[PDB]
């Protein structure tokens, strides 16, 4: 019913104080004034996304030897649900099995595999980079910033005209725009 | 009585794959005594399923998975490939360039389609006993060389199913040959330089290699029984025009005048021999042997043996067109092989129903199966003797 | 990085100095060097039967975009504003492509790959020594060359012959390779 | 006479003075440069070629009077010189081709000097396997070896020895039906044997030179 366009030039994010929110600054055309003016758009609720790489066999962390129990997506799912999420204070998340490639400088990773994709809110704590478990060997996407996620997910290639649907009004000003 | 029904194939194939296929011998052969770590888990199998479905990179862990995945799928055709560095069903895991074939048996094939200018008895789609000698003559021509010239000991000969034979050389030192060596081996055994319809395909010098001598010696025992009395290459003008097309130009007139006075094919062949010797004496390409070699020497294809990752028909399979089982050939009785007495899956089944699993002992497939473990048994003797001491 | 020691002295005749326009980006495109193609832990080059990788395919689009811009500027009787726009666009694509190797050899880069960088550099010094051999064979003297530039002494006094002589070196090097191209820079 | 032939392997682990380091390299360059000139100005099988090459080898002290096995002065000079001179010529491809080409003519010449009895010992000390046959077996298969031989005219089967080698190692000879084959073995005369030896040495030397340029920094 209402949609508004704006030409973004610069973007800002404050991970430490305001996690999961980004600011887009640009120019908006005005019919009444016959000229463009400054504009600020707040984008909220950007979710942390992580990828868990399962093992080919279950490894006992205490000794360092396999137990002969096959590993599936469901085993990683339950281990995350009952061991990791509770430990690191995570209330709500979303999990899905995905197929992904990898061709970079981390040893012992297949070039095509099934990963466990976990998305959750950015307000919740940040998992360690080197976190390891019984059912998963490695985790990717721990320290990815919100701005890069927003840029890659929506395919924004430099400055351009963006459409925002269902615009909302801020209660109190947050900018000099 | 009734016509052979190809549409009944799905019905018989099930009980064949449940109660008749030699899974144990298959595993023993393709495992090779379990000497190496993953010599069977790295082997590639190709299955041709319903609707010409072509799946290529398959692999299995051990025997039980093998039986389970042929009993749950029942392929129309089975092909065996090479062993790789990684599991064929797990090749997308590795980086592009690290998945490559390493070892494979040495495969030879001989087919009826290579004798289109030699058969005058049946068409391209027909075979008959009086030309099947062209297949047995080949078997003793090649098996000799691999046994004598190259010293290959373990060779398996299998019936292709309708119009040819396959040879599997499975010796330990043969499975690791480079592709260039296989190409050279095929070059050594190749004699007819058949191109795109070249007039002359066989050339000989004054000095003949011992291989050529032994090949001529073997052919001599069956030449008159097949070429002169069964094929009658000298019975019509167009028939002997083909042979005159290879003779030097100065001889045809004398050959025609000597042949017009003849009354039988044997006498014509003797006259040709005398004329050839007489022309030789004055002027030696050995005219007597080129037409003999051109008409009987087997023709091989380089592309089949050159490739280290080639996929070839597996033994103990079923031809979906004729129904004949790709059966091993007993090397002790080669000249007496009859392609028409090989039992079909339909033959044994109908009588049986009117009456760890070892149900095959009472079947008509069993006498041919005893050939297989004899090949299998000879392999452990080589392992036990040479390796352990 | 190979550097040829300059031939210090005074030169009377015309000197033709050339540039390697994207020497390193051309090697990535020539020999199919990528993250998903090179087998690594100096690594060995991939087989020529493989398909193009991710990284070489992105350098193709960058130089297939330049030629269309270059030929579109050849038209006459065109608006004065499009002349600048096409010229700016041409330079923007030129700058982006050249600095591609930097993401491979920069220690503080997010896509750092030591084996990958070493392989590109090693092939680079081979192309340099190969070019030097060709030039001295046609009775020309190389007085300097460093990885993006070559100075050639021609012993010529006719300027028309110098450019003709310069274009002959162009074809000689471009005969063996396909994508890397030299370009005239100036004359002293 | 002596065992001056070597497949250049296992680099030296010694240490030398700078003066010897320079002298060995200069002498080796001189020798290899004159081998090419002798090859251009003559042919490889004349008396002049052999005489001049041998006199030059005497002059530069690359084969001479004996010493206690290991510190045999000419052998040591030859080894160290070859491995020193690899570094100089590893850089360019034109230099690599020249070095490979000139280093094989010297090996051919040195193999042409060996007495008829030391060749077996050299071959056995070489890569893995070369074997000869006695006169009894040579006469047993004389006719078949003669028939299998190429189109060379006549039945002139002299006293030259015949060697049996695995068929794969004789690949370039057996794919054209130019050698006698019997149970995975080929019976070969001297000329094809030296051709095989030269080809193997060329392959190994090319591999070593390609590897050396990598670690030059
Ligand atoms: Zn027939």
């Amino acid at each position: 019913e209402q949609v508004f366009h704006f030409y973004w030039l610069d973007a800002y994010e404050d991970q430490y104080n305001q996690p999961g929110v980004v600011f887009l600054f640009g120019k908006v055309w005005i019919e009444s004034a016959e000229t463009h003016v400054s504009c600020c758009v707040m984008v909220k609720n950007i979710e942390r996304t992580l990828y868990f790489l399962p093992r080919e066999m279950k490894i006992d962390l205490n000794t360092g030897k396999e137990t002969g129990t096959p590993i599936s997506m469901k085993d990683v799912y339950e281990e995350f649900d009952e061991k990791i999420a509770t430990k690191y204070k995570i209330m709500k998340f979303k999990s899905k099995p995905v197929e992904k490639n990898y061709a970079f400088e981390i040893p012992d990773v297949p070039e095509k595999s099934e990963y466990l994709e976990v998305k959750y809110s950015a307000e919740m704590p940040q998992l360690p980079q080197d976190l390891k478990g019984e059912t998963f060997s490695h985790v990717f996407g721990t320290n990815t910033s919100s701005l890069e996620l927003f840029l890659m997910n929506r395919k924004i290639k430099g400055p351009c005209w963006l459409e925002v649907k269902s615009p909302q009004l801020l209660n109190q000003p947050v900018s000099w725009c | 009585m009734e016509t052979f029904d190809p549409t009944e194939l799905p019905e018989l194939l099930k009980l064949y794959y449940r109660r008749l296929f030699p899974y144990s011998q298959y595993y023993r052969w393709l495992n090779y005594g379990g000497v190496i770590k993953n010599y069977f888990q790295h082997r590639e199998f190709s299955f041709t399923l319903k609707d010409d479905i072509y799946i290529r990179y398959q692999s299995f862990n051990n025997q039980s998975d093998l039986e389970k995945e042929m009993q749950k799928m029942n392929p129309y055709k089975i092909d065996i490939g090479a062993v790789y560095s990684h599991r064929p069903n797990q090749h997308n895991t590795v980086k592009l360039g690290a998945f490559q074939a390493q070892e494979k048996e040495l495969v030879f094939d001989i087919d009826m389609t290579d004798y289109d200018d030699v058969r005058r008895c049946c068409s391209s789609a027909d075979i008959c006993p009086k030309c099947w000698t062209l297949m047995t003559m080949a078997i003793r021509i090649i098996d000799r060389a691999l046994k004598e010239d190259f010293g290959f000991k373990h060779r398996l000969w299998v019936y292709s199913g309708r119009r040819g034979v396959h040879c599997w050389v499975c010796d330990e030192s043969v499975r690791k040959l480079s592709s260039a060596v296989r190409s050279g081996i095929v070059e050594y055994l190749s004699l007819v330089k058949g191109g795109q319809d070249v007039k002359k395909k066989v050339h000989l010098s004054e000095k003949i290699h011992p291989f050529i001598r032994k090949s001529i010696n073997i052919i001599k025992k069956y030449f008159e029984e097949y070429a002169l009395v069964n094929q009658d290459i000298l019975e019509n003008k167009e028939s002997w025009d083909k042979i005159l097309a290879l003779v030097p130009e100065t001889i045809h007139d004398e050959l025609q005048q000597s042949f017009q006075k003849s009354h039988n094919s044997l006498q014509r062949w003797e006259h040709l021999k005398k004329v050839a010797s007489r022309y030789q004496n004055n002027i030696g390409p050995w005219l007597e042997w080129e037409i003999m070699l051109q008409y009987c020497f087997p023709r091989l294809d380089i592309n089949v043996s050159k490739g280290i990752n080639h996929l070839l028909k597996s033994p103990f399979s079923v031809h979906p067109k004729t129904g004949r089982i790709s059966v091993p050939i007993d090397l002790q009785k080669v000249d007496q092989f009859d392609p028409f007495t090989v039992p079909t899956i339909s033959f044994i089944c109908r009588e049986l129903d009117a009456i760890r699993t070892r149900d095959y002992k009472k079947t008509s497939l069993a006498p041919y199966v005893k050939v297989f473990e004899h090949f299998l048994e000879n392999l452990d003797k080589s392992r036990k003797g040479e390796l352990l001491k | 990085g190979l550097v040829l020691d300059p031939k210090v002295g005074f030169y009377d005749k015309f000197i033709l100095l050339l540039d390697f326009n994207s020497l390193y980006p051309s090697i990535i495109q020539e020999f199919n060097i990528c993250f998903t193609t090179v087998q690594r832990v100096i690594p060995e080059l991939p087989d020529p039967s493989l398909e193009m990788g991710i990284l070489p395919r992105e350098i193709r689009k960058l130089v297939e975009r330049r030629k269309q811009v270059k030929q579109l500027m050849k038209q006459q009787d065109l608006n004065p504003d499009l002349i600048l726009q096409y010229d700016i666009r041409q330079k923007a694509l030129k700058l982006t492509a050249n600095s591609m190797y930097g993401c491979l050899g920069f220690s503080y880069s997010r896509f750092y790959a030591k084996p990958l960088a070493a392989l590109v550099t090693y092939k680079g010094r081979e192309i340099l020594m190969h070019t030097k051999e060709m030039v001295q064979k046609m009775n020309l003297e190389v007085i300097y060359g460093d990885t993006d530039s070559i100075m050639i002494n021609t012993n010529s006094t006719n300027l028309e012959e110098v450019f003709k002589l310069g274009n002959k070196v162009k074809s000689e090097v471009n005969k063996l390779y396909k994508l890397l191209e030299i370009d005239i820079d100036g004359v002293f | 006479y002596p065992h001056c032939l070597q497949f250049y392997l296992q680099p030296p682990s010694e240490n030398i003075s700078l003066i010897e380091f320079e002298n060995l390299a200069i002498d080796r360059v001189k020798l290899l440069k004159s081998v090419e000139n002798l090859g251009v100005s003559y042919v490889k099988g004349t008396e002049q070629y052999q005489s001049k090459l041998e006199s030059e080898l005497r002059k530069l002290k690359f084969s001479y009077r004996e010493n206690l096995e290991d510190e045999y002065e000419p052998r040591r000079r030859d080894h160290i010189s070859h491995f020193i001179l690899r570094l100089a010529y590893c850089q360019s491809e034109e230099l690599r081709r020249w070095f490979i080409q000139q280093e094989m003519d010297l090996l051919r010449f040195r193999f042409s000097i060996l007495p008829k009895d030391k060749i077996q010992d050299f071959l056995k000390d070489s890569q893995l396997q070369f074997e000869a046959i006695s006169d009894e077996e040579k006469t047993l298969r004389e006719q078949e070896i003669v028939a299998s031989s190429p189109s060379l005219s006549g039945l002139k089967l002299g006293f030259e020895s015949i060697y049996k080698i695995p068929f794969a190692d004789a690949l370039d000879l057996f794919r054209g039906r130019k050698v006698y084959l019997e149970d995975g073995f080929a019976y070969v005369p001297l000329k094809d044997i030296v051709a095989i030896i030269l080809n193997e040495f060329r392959a190994k030397l090319s591999k070593a030179l390609a590897l050396t340029a990598r670690s030059l920094p």
